[PDB]
């Protein structure tokens, strides 16, 4: 994983690669590292993709609960909190690392989470083994006062430095955003820009090519 | 301090009875009737609704008759709510049992242990017991047809007919009178309703306070099928034999 | 009758003890009032010293629960501030747990979910108190929220709590159907307590020195009570006036 | 890390760089290692991000919890609460604080807790690995009761060094002070400190 | 332990296990009977490690015989196999897993079919024509896979286990001392004497 | 009715009749006092002398909890005890925490809250005793009297058992006649006197005399007893004004 | 001591137009001894269909376990289990021992009764989803039927098509890998009929 | 009446009517005595018999080399309360290689003993016990009932008829008191004032218990012919 | 100290009767009215905010509750018994179904396991039942629209439309004659307000009267964009303007 976030005028946007590995195999071109916290708050994931899964849908449940209870939207700093000290509480071995954003009655916010458990704040935040590609674009081109359309072009910049540059990034970039006083918009395959080129041939077989022994159809019914 | 609130629900009577399940038995002898009746070739459960409201959903509820697994049904008699915790853990057991030996639970086995359950409310724990009778309807291998009765006392005991809730010796009677061994499962089903039809507490007996079900062999070779009836077909059944 | 003594069902459907614990609320026969100003949250009690010998600082049923949360207690003072320890307690440990201060509309709700606990437990006994919380929420504005031995609870405009709570009530209705409004329209607390202090009295018909009252205020970030001279210096102003 | 805290005539100040390392890859270069735990009781953090963290929520937790029930913790009181925590959790944390208060009666104070979780009130204090290399910087150019800008001076000029030579510390220099006037945060940014 | 084959033929199941039981440098037993009836129409050999083999054997034997009290009813070898696979099944993550491997060898009444099943400690539960558990396998298998016929007589069947019995006195580096042969079919669980 | 055989039901009239009950224990008691002085707080009790064959001296009533603070209570002896038990826990368990000693207002929540707590089920009893307590700490001096409800306030000055409205009565002069403050070495002559004073509520028995103090001044902000030269000057001067 | 790689075999699976194919080898092995050739690794849950690759105990039990979750599933909702949900719930399954998990690399393959779309999805260990809408391979031999499906497969193919993909990326896969093969089972699966063919393949 | 069917309960005029059971239990007891000087604490019992055939039942339990009681009341509880002191003058030994004070051994058996007047399901200890000791303070005397409260005295008596032994150790005060550096002569003012409970009966070889402990005694026990010397 | 009562609290009296079962309901019985009506296209559910001051603000005090996005609440009788049960109801939804199966539970099943807890509350030891009838509404993707009613003893029946507490007996009879399968959800909300006018006595507008519907997914009320297949809560809380609105018309 290759994954960032973005702070501008009136919100924050995250961005994340679409590539997971098994070693060196890439055993999905198109997942999905954008994870729904609540409506307005999205968290982007890296580590172990099971961890990232499970620990973002725990929070968002108790999160849900939580909104439902207190009659109020959801803050970033309740997730940041809860996802945290879940986190530490493990010790460092549910393997995920969270580039925590959204926006709620406060104002817009971006954290992000270590496996361990430590938290960061920044107006630009980048994590995954594309990190380092990642922040090489956000530290040459970020700025105080970025517009929205600004903010998502360094966003999927850092991340396609990421998806070019580390071999543990790869295929598509996913975006959303989170202004304020406006609804969350979730930008899944914002670019897609390694699509495969056309295969020289055609390998679909001809029919009785397979040598078969039995058939029997298959009782699916009560 | 609390001794002084304590109803003392698993204690005997002077007379060695369990007031406690006494009490849930006389509760349960206001519930709508439910009766079975096994044949040769197949097994019927039928029950009558409580005092039904014109407005109440028909087709989508069950306050009656439950499904155990594929092989096994029940027909309840008194608290619904205490059968529901009684029939997912019956639910539950027969699926262990499938795991543990990859065949399907024996009907008896099933009965034993809910039986057992009931027992334990009786003698230890000062809970109140579960005020609900069961009939079951069931099939196995080893023996076949089979039909069961359970109470709050957790006492078991198999039928080729029985009834449970209301009006069971009136029932009791009627079943007794018409019942014959070598019957069939469409002779069975026309005793189970003209029975209900001549104890039932209402007018007349109708689809809508109705429940009714079969466990025939009535697919395709040496296997079983189970037939929870809807509203329109129970219509159809009581028109069929004349009640309507 | 022993569905007297614990709490379940009369035959009539009512919970004894419940409403057994309502009238302990009166016991130590304070008044007390809450209302909101536009910036705060003002809530004043009765206080009443009969013994000589008691050192009057120490005799207060206003609690200051969080920063911005205050709370003040219609009951006798053991359950009064075993209800307060525990509300202390969830408003520190919320903080802990979500990242924000807790609302008062939500410590409320909290404190009110364990009172419906005793009126369903048969061992817990209900707390014989009535518990108004104040403060300035961050989201909400000035707020008061009430909670009572049935474990119900419902945010107020303004509200009263004791045996001479009625009168006060109506006193305050009668305000806010001439006033056309959901508040007292003032720009400083100082106003908004004379505010409260001067229809107490009206509603009371009684006169209050300095250590006859206690006033709890609220603003945005610190819930404080004031002083026998803070309150001496409030009643001076209502007499010229 | 470089942190350091030093009392003076009005009261502490508590200085931190601002570097977060995971090995040689710097994390965070605008860290802010200067946490409070009350108004006027913060700390300096080194060692671990996650298990200081973690620490400085609980004990800010527990003094919130002290307020309500007791009115102002002392800044010893806030020591003691840290103390615990190090002490008792001593296999598990990799944590060295200095703890920096305020009172109106005892003025500023300063606490280092060390590694194993014991405790020293002090003058002044240093700690984090950046540390080792103004020991002997320190102990020379402290005085006790500086003025704010003697003070100011002394961590800025302190820092400077441990960032000079530690490649773990870098970054802004971030400076809280702690007087009866109140809370000020100070910040001295590269081009500043690193020709002094 | 070492040595444990089944054969399932036409009419029955067949099942040798060797007799030695061997401790560091000495034989100390050579008529060790590795085997327990689990009910009159199922048997269980085993092998694997010192004390667990036989603690495992007997609890499972005390199980089914309390099945078979409870119910007046003899449990089917594929219903055994089942519970003692789970019970393997749970031991492999016990803080003190069960080190034993089994095969059981039964009559079904029912379908009137012999079965033999296969069962490793780790849980893991075949049912087969022949079976083996540890360094037996790599020889016999491949011997059965060419002398193996499914509708064999239990004489026939006899004749094919003394051809693998020979080849592991031959190839084996143990001396196992020979081995107890045990029939199980329609009339229930029989040793031969004289192997 | 039948409202008042268990512990922690409300009566009709929103009382804790069991709490009412265990207060008549109280009343039933021995007189014990404390008054709060310019720096510190001076705590006294009467002891019956059931027989010659008290050892005297030797039975000590009033108790002290950490270093700081004094404890004397009217009622069931052993109730008072407990209770006593329980605040040294809280104490030590404060100052393992927090490092400085358990200040007098808290220690009086801790013993309110536990108190307080016996008065919530039916399983237990509440509490036969009446405690008065207090010391220095960081702000000065503090006086308490707790009550079997769990009911505390601070006191000027406070008394319960058999002769507490004649102690009562005592401690009011005093308040009205020194408005500016008492110091401790005569707040411990005044204690000794109202003990005799309160005496004659209870004189079947002649009795023994005991006194503790917490001064900033006089004791350093500890708990000690008075005994020897202090306390017969004491007794002394009760003895001349019960003539 | 590779809990994954001791028993042996493979699992694939492959979405055509309106029909879905999964198919498994036979083999169970210890290591190098091949011990049975009749070791399914497919199964079916109403409608939903489950394979299985990994350590074979866990095989076992998770499949009878997934059988007692939709049965009750069943009994409850009076409604059979759907694609989409079993995907679910497997997941939850497999995170429910994430500090001591089943060696395990489920496959799930069907249709939704309700909207028709083919359905497959795939797992690791752990209960990570991996969703495709292409192909999912799973077991020892997942690197060589990565690099069959990826050149083999191409969308909307026909049920008889399809079944010529899947057989020929499984058989060729199965015989670059010791620890798999000993015949092959495929199932084609479509909104109502679902035909299983046991392949011809090597013996080695 | 209504307010005594568990120790949780107290009258309306504030009593505790199972605690006054209990001690009540004392009362039916056989008398035992205690008494001390500066130097020696002296314990006497008169020991009950069921009939002729019977032994005479123990009334006196050591609890340290410096410290034992005797008892009045329900036997088996005196064997709790008397096993607990052994555990904690034990406790203090293995420790703090500290002799147990006899006042704390007083603290420790009211605090235990309060506890069972508090809650629910218990029931308070049906006996009363007389502790004796030579600690570092010099000799004690102690008097424990079930209710908590215990008393450090010169001398008394628990038990049947205790009321006239009580009586001669009040008037025999400053005799006895100074009986330093003599066991026989504070034993023999022992069986004097135990005497004063005797009706009908009187003290004989298997009939009378004595046990003395002090400066240079481990706590020791008495019975038949080694206390015929003071018949 | 601790719980002492482990024993039930409620038992069957010598005629068969478990009293606090039927107490409870007496307290359903005395409950201020509410109701609901099931539509072709959606379900009503309504009921009387009777304020206890005019100094409460009775916006603060919801008797109708979201349970899941397509799922809501209404009851008759005790209030916090209500409160707490809707967060029992909110939670359970979570933890014995979404966090299994990655999705809402259907209404039915919902029901199930808040009867599950009210059923518990009249055997458990130490406890009373609940003393709260609930009326629960949802939609669900297999079954389409339902109306529940759940009572103290824990059980749960499914209705075309009713009515419970105070009026019930005259709103059931007012709904039998009003109610046919082919309302469209506008038709059932009219005939929800004709019915509890009858049995409100003081003011009858938007600002005293609760309702709700389940009906049409709203994407307005979904708070983000870009998964399609998430439509939004069909759950939707009619606003005091929206009631007057229909009260005109009337
Ligand atoms: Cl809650
Ligand atoms: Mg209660
Ligand atoms: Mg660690
Ligand atoms: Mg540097
Ligand atoms: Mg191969």
């Amino acid at each position: 994983t290759t994954i960032v976030g973005v702070k501008f005028n009136n919100g924050v946007v995250i961005a994340a690669d679409t590539r997971s590995t098994q070693g060196p195999i890439v055993a999905d071109k198109n997942c999905a590292k954008l994870h729904r916290i609540s409506p307005k708050i999205w968290c982007a994931g890296a580590g172990t993709a099971a961890d990232t899964e499970a620990v973002t849908q725990l929070i968002g449940s108790n999160i849900e609960l939580h909104s439902l209870y207190t009659s109020r939207e959801p803050r970033v700093v309740s997730a940041l909190q809860m996802l945290k000290q879940h986190l530490f509480k493990y010790q460092g071995h549910i393997g995920a690392y969270l580039i925590v954003a959204g926006v709620d009655p406060t104002g817009s916010h971006l954290f992000s989470i270590h496996a361990n458990g430590s938290t960061d704040v920044g107006y630009y935040l980048s994590l995954g083994s594309g990190s380092l590609a990642a922040m090489a674009v956000l530290e040459s081109h970020w700025k105080q006062d970025l517009t929205k359309e600004e903010a998502i072009k360094l966003a999927s910049d850092a991340i396609q430095a990421g998806i070019w540059n580390d071999l543990g990034s790869g295929s598509n970039v996913d975006v959303c955003v989170m202004e304020i006083g406006k609804d969350a918009e979730y930008l899944r395959n914002y670019l897609t820009p390694n699509v495969r080129e056309e295969k020289q041939k055609s390998y679909k077989f001809p029919r009785g090519t397979t040598a078969v022994l039995k058939e029997s159809i298959v009782n699916i019914c009560d | 301090g609390s001794r002084r609130y304590d109803s003392r629900t698993t204690i005997f009577s002077p007379e060695g009875r369990l007031y406690q399940v006494e009490y849930a038995l006389e509760s349960i002898s206001h519930a709508g009737t439910a009766i079975g009746i096994m044949a040769s070739d197949g097994i019927v459960l039928a029950a009558e609704r409580k005092v039904t409201s014109t407005l109440l959903e028909q087709d989508t509820s069950t306050e009656k008759l439950y499904k155990l697994n594929d092989k096994i049904a029940v027909a309840v008699a008194g608290l619904t709510a205490d059968a529901e915790i009684l029939i997912n853990t019956a639910r539950i057991h027969a699926q262990n049992y499938l795991k543990t030996y990859n065949e399907d639970i024996p009907v008896e086995i099933l009965v034993r242990r809910l039986s057992d359950i009931k027992q334990g409310y009786t003698q230890h724990g000062g809970l109140r017991p579960f005020g609900v009778s069961f009939i079951y309807a069931g099939y196995d291998d080893r023996y076949g047809y089979q039909l069961y009765t359970s109470n709050p006392s957790g006492n078991y005991t198999g039928w080729k007919a029985i009834s449970v809730g209301a009006n069971t010796s009136a029932a009791q009677t009627l079943l007794q009178m018409d019942y014959k061994d070598d019957m069939k499962v469409d002779d069975a089903i026309e005793l189970a309703l003209k029975t209900l039809s001549k104890t039932t507490d209402s007018s007349a007996l109708t689809y809508d306070r109705l429940e009714f079900a079969t466990i025939r062999k009535g697919a395709n070779d040496g296997e079983v099928y189970q037939k929870i009836f809807k509203p329109q077909e129970i219509k159809d059944i009581l028109v069929k034999t004349g009640i309507t | 009758g022993y569905d007297r003594h614990i709490t379940i069902f009369s035959p009539e459907g009512r919970l004894y003890q419940v409403e057994y614990a309502f009238k302990a609320t009166n016991q130590t026969n304070i008044n007390s009032l809450a209302v909101r100003g536009k910036d705060c949250t003002v809530v004043i009690s009765q206080k009443k010293v009969p013994d000589k010998l008691l050192d009057p600082t120490t005799v207060s049923y206003i609690f200051c629960i969080s920063r911005t949360i205050g709370m003040v207690v219609n009951g006798p003072i053991p359950d009064a501030r075993n209800a307060a320890l525990r509300a202390k307690a969830e408003a520190a440990e919320f903080r802990y747990k979500y990242g924000y201060d807790m609302p008062c509309d939500v410590l409320a709700k909290r404190m009110a979910n364990l009172s419906q606990i005793y009126t369903q437990r048969a061992y817990m006994r209900p707390l014989g108190v009535i518990l108004t919380f104040v403060s300035v929420d961050e989201e909400l504005g000035p707020s008061i929220y009430k909670t009572d031995p049935a474990g119900y609870y419902v945010g107020y405009k303004a509200t009263a709590t004791g045996p001479k709570q009625q009168e006060i009530t109506t006193n305050l209705e009668n305000h806010f159907k001439k006033s056309k409004i959901d508040h007292i329209n003032e720009e400083s607390w100082e106003k908004v307590v004379e505010f409260a202090i001067t229809h107490m009295i009206d509603a009371l018909g009684t006169e209050f020195s300095k250590n006859d009252l206690e006033v709890g205020v609220a603003t945005k970030d610190k819930f404080f009570t004031l002083s026998a001279e803070n309150i001496e210096e409030r009643l001076v102003a209502i007499a010229e006036q | 890390t470089s942190i350091m805290a030093v009392t003076f005539k009005d009261g502490v100040i508590l200085g931190a760089d601002s570097r977060t390392t995971t090995g040689a890859y710097i994390a965070n270069r605008v860290t802010d290692k200067l946490t409070r735990v009350h108004d006027k009781i913060w700390c300096c953090r080194s060692g671990s991000a996650a298990d200081t963290q973690a620490i400085a929520d609980i004990v800010q937790y527990h003094l919130e919890l002290y307020t309500s029930q007791y009115g102002t913790p002392s800044t010893e009181t806030a020591a003691s609460v840290f103390k615990e925590l190090c002490y008792e959790n001593k296999d598990n944390l990799t944590a060295g604080i200095i703890v920096a208060g305020y009172d109106d009666k005892n003025k500023g104070e300063v606490y280092t807790i060390p590694l194993g979780g014991s405790v020293h009130k002090l003058p002044y204090a240093i700690a984090g690995s950046g540390s080792t290399f103004i020991y002997g910087y320190c102990d020379k150019n402290f005085r006790e009761n500086m003025s704010k800008e003697e003070t100011v001076d002394f961590i800025k000029h302190s820092l400077s060094q441990a960032i000079k030579w530690d490649g773990s510390s870098g970054g802004v220099i971030r400076m809280v002070v702690l007087t009866a006037a109140g809370v000020e945060r100070l910040i001295f940014y590269p081009d500043e400190y690193e020709q002094l | 332990m070492d040595i444990i084959l089944g054969i399932r033929v036409q009419d029955s199941v067949i099942l040798a296990s060797s007799k030695a039981v061997t401790r560091g440098i000495s034989v100390l037993k050579d008529s060790d009977d590795k085997t327990r009836q689990l009910s009159p129409h199922t048997l269980m050999s085993f092998a694997g490690e010192a004390g667990d083999t036989v603690q495992f054997a007997e609890y499972i034997q005390a199980n089914i015989q309390l099945y078979s009290i409870r119910e007046d009813y003899e449990l089917s070898p594929q219903a055994v196999s089942s519970f003692v696979r789970q019970e393997l099944a749970k031991s492999i993550r016990s803080r003190r897993p069960y080190q034993v491997n089994v095969l059981i060898g039964g009559y079904d009444k029912k379908k009137n079919k012999p079965e033999l099943y296969q069962i490793d400690y780790l849980g893991t539960k075949v049912e087969l024509p022949y079976g083996a558990h540890g360094y037996s396998g790599f020889y016999t298998f491949s011997l059965l896979d060419h002398h193996y016929r499914p509708d064999m007589t239990t004489e026939e069947g006899l004749d094919l286990l003394k051809l693998c019995v020979q080849e592991l006195e031959k190839r084996m580096p143990m001396d196992f001392k020979g081995v107890i042969v045990k029939i199980v079919d329609k009339d229930g669980i029989r040793q031969v004497d004289d192997f | 009715t039948g409202y008042d055989l268990s512990n922690s039901v409300f009566s009709p009239d929103g009382r804790n009749f069991q709490v009412e009950y265990a207060v008549k224990a109280v009343e039933n008691g021995t007189t014990s006092i404390g008054i709060k002085c310019n720096d510190g707080v001076v705590f006294a009790v009467e002891k019956l002398i059931t027989s010659k064959l008290l050892v005297p001296q030797k039975n000590v009533k009033i108790q002290v909890v950490d270093r700081h603070i004094g404890c004397v209570y009217s009622g069931l002896i052993p109730d008072g005890r407990h209770l006593v038990n329980r605040g040294r826990e809280e104490a030590a368990s404060f100052k393992k925490l927090y490092k400085t000693p358990i200040p007098i207002p808290a220690f009086a929540d801790r013993l309110g809250q536990y108190v307080q707590a016996h008065t919530l089920y039916n399983s237990v009893r509440p509490f036969g005793v009446s405690t008065i307590f207090g010391g220095v700490d960081k702000n000065g001096a503090h006086l308490y009297m707790l009550e079997p409800s769990g009911s505390y306030w601070g006191y000027k000055g406070a008394a319960t058992g058999k002769g507490r409205q004649s102690a009562k009565a005592e401690l009011e002069k005093l308040v009205d006649h020194h408005p500016e403050g008492l110091s401790a070495r005569e707040a411990v002559k005044q204690a000794a006197k109202i003990i005799y004073l309160a005496h004659e509520d209870n004189k079947e028995k002649d009795f023994e005399l005991e006194i503790s103090w917490c001064s900033l001044s006089e004791t350093n902000g500890l708990h000690k007893f008075v005994k020897g030269d202090l306390l017969q000057e004491a007794i002394d001067f009760a003895q001349k004004e019960i003539n | 001591s590779d809990p994954s790689s001791i028993n042996g075999g493979i699992v694939v699976a492959m979405t055509g137009k309106d029909c879905v194919a999964i198919a498994c080898d036979l083999r169970l092995g210890s290591q190098s001894l091949g011990v049975s050739n009749k070791f399914e690794k497919i199964f079916h849950y109403g409608h939903v269909f489950l394979g299985i690759t990994g350590l074979a105990t866990d095989v076992t039990t998770l499949n009878e376990m997934f059988r007692y979750k939709t049965n009750l599933y069943k009994l409850k909702e009076e409604r059979a289990i759907e694609p989409e949900t079993f995907t679910q719930l497997v997941s939850s399954s497999l995170y429910e021992r994430r500090f001591g998990p089943y060696f395990v690399g489920p496959v799930v393959a069907g249709i939704n009764s309700k909207s028709g779309k083919p359905f497959i999805a795939g797992f690791d260990l752990i209960g990570c989803i991996d969703e495709a809408k292409d192909f999912i391979v799973s077991g020892t031999a997942s690197d060589q039927l990565f690099g069959m499906c990826e050149s083999l497969y191409e969308p909307n193919l026909e049920p008889e098509d399809l079944f010529e993909t899947i057989s020929q990326a499984l058989l060729n896969a199965a015989d670059r890998d010791a620890l798999s093969g000993w015949g092959a089972v495929v199932y084609i699966i479509k909104k109502d009929e679902v035909v299983k063919r046991y392949l011809k393949m090597r013996q080695d | 009446n209504n307010y005594d069917g568990d120790t949780v309960t107290f009258s309306p005029t504030g009593r505790l009517f199972q605690v006054e059971y209990a001690l009540e239990a004392i009362k039916q007891g056989s008398v035992t005595v205690g008494l001390r000087s500066n130097t020696h604490a002296v314990l006497v019992a008169l020991k009950r018999n069921a009939d002729e055939l019977s032994s005479y039942q123990k009334k006196i339990i050591k609890c340290d080399e410096h410290m034992g009681l005797s008892l009045a009341g329900l036997a088996p509880d005196a064997r709790v309360l008397s096993n607990y002191l052994r555990q904690q003058c034990n406790y203090s030994s293995l420790v703090f290689n500290r002799k147990l004070a006899v006042e704390r051994a007083g603290h420790l058996l009211c605090d235990k003993a309060q506890k069972n007047t508090q809650s629910y399901g218990g029931r308070p200890y049906g006996v009363g016990l007389l502790i004796i000791g030579y600690d570092k303070s010099g000799a004690h005397l102690l008097e424990f009932q079930p209710s908590g409260n215990v008393t450090e005295l010169y001398g008394t008596a628990i038990g049947a008829r205790s009321q006239g032994a009580k009586t001669y150790l009040e008037r025999t005060l400053d005799t006895f008191i100074k009986i330093d550096g003599n066991p026989d002569e504070l034993i023999k003012a022992g069986v004097e004032a135990i005497s004063q409970s005797l009706r009908d009966e009187s003290l004989t070889v298997d009939n009378l218990s004595i046990a003395i402990v002090g400066k240079d005694t481990p706590f020791t026990i008495y019975d038949g012919e080694a206390v015929a010397k003071y018949i | 100290m601790t719980d002492r009562y482990s024993f039930s609290l409620t038992t069957f009296s010598p005629s068969g009767k478990l009293g606090q079962i039927d107490y409870a309901l007496t307290a359903v019985k005395q409950g201020v009215t509410s109701l609901g009506i099931k539509a072709t296209n959606g379900v009503v559910i309504a009921t009387e905010k009777k304020s206890s001051s005019p100094l409460a603000m009775s916006e603060t005090l919801s008797k109708v509750s979201l349970l899941t996005p397509d799922i809501g609440a209404v009851y008759s009788g005790m209030g916090p018994d209500y409160r707490v049960l809707v967060d029992k109801s909110r939670k359970v939804a979570h933890t014995s179904y979404k966090r299994i199966y990655g999705e809402y539970p259907p209404t039915k099943l919902l029901v199930s396991e808040v009867a599950k807890i009210m059923q518990e509350a009249t055997q458990s030891g130490g406890v009373r039942p609940f003393g709260v009838s609930l009326l629960i509404a949802g939609h669900d993707e297999f079954n389409g629209f339902s109306l529940y009613q759940v009572d103290p003893s824990g059980s749960y029946f499914p209705w075309k439309a009713t009515a419970i507490g105070k009026g019930s007996v005259a709103a059931k009879t007012f709904l039998e004659k009003r109610w046919n399968d082919e309302l469209e959800l506008e038709d059932a909300i009219h005939i929800a307000l004709l019915t509890l006018k009858e049995s409100v006595e003081g003011e009858f507008n938007g600002d005293t009267i609760e309702l709700a519907i389940i009906g049409d997914e709203n994407p307005d009320l979904l708070g983000y964009t870009g998964i399609p297949t998430d439509k939004g809560p069909r759950f939707r809380k009619l606003t005091s303007q929206e009631i007057n609105d229909r009260l005109e018309a009337l």
